[PDB]
């Protein structure tokens, strides 16, 4: 069974950057996309972006373009997400998510445990 | 500040007893193909868990008591027999506008007694 | 902004045909184009990630030209309504329609 294990909680000052990671285990095939989705207190889920299997192609939600950078360590099956110019609205639980196939289209059936990033 | 597809879930909170039927609704701001609709269950302190995709297909391991229906601008998730362990927030998603799409704000399901 | 298409096209069984839409009178950024039928996806062109082809059409859809698509090896079962859904920023969604009839002359 596929498992996504995320890095630990972070507390950051306003204006700082944060870099969170997630290591995937249990995939029976090599190539899969990785997403990040965040959940601010009391709110719904907000998709942030996605990175392709090689790490060479990404796509970010319009509101995060210019502030988010994803990278991928293919040798350790680990994805990284860096968010810069942190503001109070960025306090949230950040989730890594992926799915049971090699393409980028579809609902997300694999989710990490979440990483709380708190700003102030 | 772009126009995004907005999903509005109703009601905000459901408080029902075990064994009853829970009916959760989602209104989309524009018509969307059923191929793009998903429902997720988020129990307290946990990550979301996929229940339904393609509006009406159950994810692997999900029992038949969870069912999805709807078309166009209006979709529903039904829990045929509510169980105490179903206490959770349920989210609707459309994944047709981008790889991640957009999500509703959730319906909190509370289980009495 | 306005989305325009041919409206009605006909093509011979066994041939191929190009399905296409034109978005005009807007400078909105096109981020994704979805080609579909009412209850079935054909293909998606994502500006960042490229083309995704549905399993049902993998061996019979060629992406392009441009944001259109070439449907190949037509059967009479392909007759019907097709949709092209543009996702744009900041305007939002534009939806075009094409009716295709596959002929058996």
């Amino acid at each position: 069974e596929v498992q996504l294990v995320q890095s630990g909680a972070e507390v950051k000052k306003p204006g700082a950057s944060v870099k969170v990671s997630c290591k995937a285990s249990g995939y029976t095939f090599t190539s899969y996309y990785m997403h990040w989705v965040r959940q601010a207190p009391g709110q719904g889920l907000e998709w942030m972006g996605i990175i392709n299997p090689s790490g060479g192609s990404t796509s970010y939600a319009q509101k995060f373009q210019g502030r988010v950078t994803m990278t991928r360590d293919t040798s350790t099956s680990t994805v990284y997400m860096e968010l810069s110019s942190l503001r109070s609205e960025d306090t949230a639980v950040y989730y890594c998510a992926s799915r049971s196939g090699s393409g980028w289209f579809g609902a997300l059936d694999y989710w990490g445990q979440g990483t709380l990033v708190t700003v102030s | 500040g772009g126009s995004e597809i907005v999903l509005t879930q109703s009601p905000g909170t459901l408080s029902l007893s075990p064994g009853e039927r829970a009916t959760l609704s989602c209104r989309a701001s524009q018509s969307v193909s059923s191929s793009y609709l998903a429902w997720y269950q988020q129990k307290p302190g946990q990550a979301p868990r996929l229940l339904i995709y393609g509006a009406s297909s159950r994810a692997t391991g999900i029992p038949d008591r969870f069912s999805g229906s709807g078309s166009g601008t209006d979709f529903t998730l039904t829990i045929s027999r509510l169980e105490p362990e179903d206490f959770a927030v349920y989210y609707c998603q459309q994944y047709g506008s981008s790889p991640g799409g957009t999500f509703g704000q959730g319906t909190k399901v509370e289980i009495k007694r | 902004g306005t989305i325009e298409t041919t409206g009605n096209i006909s093509a011979e069984k066994g041939g191929s045909i190009i399905l296409q839409c034109h978005l005009s009178s807007t400078t909105a950024q096109v981020t994704q184009v979805n080609w579909e039928q009412q209850d079935q996806l054909l293909a998606i062109c994502n500006a960042d990630l490229g083309w995704h082809i549905s399993p049902s059409f993998k061996d019979r859809v060629a992406p392009g030209p441009g944001l259109g698509l070439t449907l190949q090896s037509l059967t009479v079962n392909d007759t019907g309504e097709y949709f092209c859904i543009y996702h744009t920023y900041p305007d939002g969604t534009y939806t075009g329609r094409i009716f295709l009839e596959v002929l058996e002359s």
